């Protein structure tokens, strides 16, 4: 474990957070350029922690081409070490640099495309990623875009409970969750993937809240406020309140203005309200919207 | 669900690769079923008490046959496997585990957290982080959907004997956890609504009542005998209204097989 450790190179740090710090780093023997993860295994004295426990587990049944690759697991005594497949940025990098120009439309769809090969790919295997969100996006210059951060991911061969500590952050957040749903489910992640789609198209967050609430009410006000006829059962769910204001459903073409009509139609059906009927990221694959799709490079401002 | 199919299909095939050494208990030179039962037993005692979920309870044991399947272990080592199994299981199942100091405490103080979470490590690099494994819970609930109306009795009764079945290695080692299910779910529609082993999950699963049958038997012969066992913490967990009393429920005399 120890040689292992040994045999990197730190090049630089790309990545830092709670759950620890990710360098670029450099295989000396191979010269395998990797992504080295180190979770800080004293800092609570709890043992592995489960984030950990969670991302290793369901990443290494995942060898996908749109999934992260894990490569490696390196467990010492006070150190726990991921080594993942290195790619070059994150979307929300990416759509920041974009903003200006745009992200053009054809990779719009090919990275669209590619995160629902992932998420089906995922999803097929029972695991739920729950932390879909542009920062958690990476690319390469070749045109990939791959699934990263399985630090909230849970295997759903039993239901998921929803947790308050262990959400989504705000603006990728699906209604049910909001609405205090018991059980999470796989529209929840096609949810946050309509938004990040959205966000591409218009260079804006499609509903930037300050709060649940807030949240709430910026979803109600784009997609008019659900009731009993759109999304049976609304009214019956925990954090539901009969005072909520009733808008009206804003027209879909001033939405996301730049799209066509097939691309309204896949929007429309990742973002429908009820969750048994939201699009599963298998049926979004054969969409028309895709009849054409290609694999553009971005330009990587690096 | 839209996936309900392909993940079946995928858990099938865990099932078979996530599967503990069929004899592994007499290649065990301290450590016997009996040994094994008493430290299931006491697993389910403490996911009563810390309030776990089934499925953990499940995982435990999966990883503790795993681990024991290429282990030798003493029997006052034995408590240590079972107590980081529980701890990696409720790490991976729960929303959030008990603290470290809980499975200290539970094992009277038994062994050092330090040797607990040295024991996680261990069991960690021998199971080689592969904790996503299939469990009877998981088919269950798949077979469950397949309830024309959906019985929560039946629901009980079928995690009930799933549950026992856990306690023993023999016979239940030699069994799939797709089959056990297929068995436990049988023999609780049949005791509670007089129905059988469904049509539509002969197709789902390819598993006829006569495939089921060797594990039937063996899952009916438990269940008559559960009263009897030397381990009962499962019989008092679900004779609790939260399982509808399950457990008090008087099973067939003969199965219409
Ligand atoms: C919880 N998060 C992670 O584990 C994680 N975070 N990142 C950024 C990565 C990971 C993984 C799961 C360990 C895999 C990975 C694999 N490749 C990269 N590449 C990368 C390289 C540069 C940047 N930057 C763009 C944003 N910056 C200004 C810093 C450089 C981001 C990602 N990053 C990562």
């Amino acid at each position: 474990p120890l040689v292992d450790m040994e045999n990197f190179q730190k090049v630089e740090k790309i990545g830092e957070g709670t759950y620890g710090v990710v360098y670029k780093a450099r295989n000396k023997l191979t010269g395998e350029v990797v992504a080295l993860k180190k979770i800080r295994l004293d800092t609570e004295t709890e043992g592995v922690p489960s984030t950990a426990i969670r991302e290793i587990s369901l990443l290494k049944e995942l060898n996908h081409p749109n999934i992260v690759k894990l490569l490696d697991v390196i467990h010492t005594e006070n150190k726990l070490y991921l080594v993942f497949e290195f790619l070059h940025q994150d979307l929300k990098k990416f759509m920041d640099a974009s903003a200006l120009t745009g992200i053009p439309l054809p990779l719009i769809k090919s990275y669209l495309f590619q995160l629902l090969q992932g998420l089906a790919f995922c999803h097929s295997h029972r695991v739920l990623h729950r932390d879909l969100k542009p920062q958690n996006l990476l690319i390469n210059t070749e045109g990939a875009i791959k699934l990263a951060d399985f630090g909230l991911a849970r295997a759903f061969g039993v239901p998921v409970r929803t947790y308050t500590h262990e959400v989504v952050t705000l603006w990728y957040r699906a209604p049910e969750i909001l609405l205090g749903c018991k059980y999470y489910s796989t529209a929840v992640d096609i949810w946050s993937l309509g938004c990040i789609f959205a966000e591409m198209v218009t260079r804006r967050a499609l509903f930037p809240g300050d709060s649940e609430i807030d949240q709430l009410f910026r979803i109600f006000r784009t997609l008019g406020t659900p009731d009993e006829v759109v999304w049976p059962g609304v009214t019956s769910m925990p954090d539901y309140k009969p005072s909520f204001p009733k808008w009206a459903r804003q027209d879909f073409s001033k939405v996301v203005p730049p799209l066509d009509e097939d691309g309204r139609s896949l929007l429309s059906q990742m973002l429908h309200y009820d969750p048994n009927k939201r699009i599963s990221a298998k049926a979004a694959l054969a969409h028309p919207f895709f009849q054409d799709v290609t694999k553009p490079v971005p330009h990587l401002r690096l | 669900p839209d996936y309900h199919e392909d993940i079946h299909t995928y858990l099938r095939e865990m099932e078979v690769k996530c599967k503990p050494k069929v004899g592994y208990m007499k290649k065990q030179p301290d450590i016997t079923n009996s040994m094994r039962a008493i430290l299931v037993d006491w697993l389910v005692e403490v996911g009563e008490e810390y309030k776990l979920q089934n499925e953990t309870l499940h995982l435990a044991v999966n990883y503790i046959d795993r681990f024991l399947s290429s282990m030798s272990v003493l029997r006052g080592k034995l408590q240590l496997v079972g107590t980081a199994a529980m701890l990696l299981a409720s790490k991976f199942e729960e929303i959030y585990p008990p603290e470290v100091a809980e499975f200290v405490y539970i094992t009277d103080d038994t062994y050092t957290k330090k040797q607990v979470l040295r024991m996680e490590h261990l069991v960690l690099k021998v199971l080689t982080f592969d904790l996503a494994a299939p469990t009877v819970n998981q088919f269950l609930t798949q077979y469950f959907l397949h309830q024309q109306p959906a019985n929560c009795k039946v629901e009980s009764l079928a995690m009930f004997l799933g549950e026992l079945s856990l306690i023993d290695a023999d016979p239940y080692l030699k069994y799939l956890p797709s089959v056990i299910a297929g068995a436990a779910f049988h023999l609780a529609l049949y005791t509670v609504t007089g129905q059988s082993w469904p049509e539509s999950l002969i197709r789902k699963t390819g598993y006829t009542l006569e495939s089921l049958k060797p594990c039937l038997m063996d899952l009916h012969q438990t269940y008559l005998k559960a009263p009897q066992h030397a381990q009962q913490s499962i019989r008092e967990k679900y004779k609790n209204s939260k399982y509808h009393g399950v457990s008090l429920l008087n099973p067939p005399e003969t199965l219409n097989l």
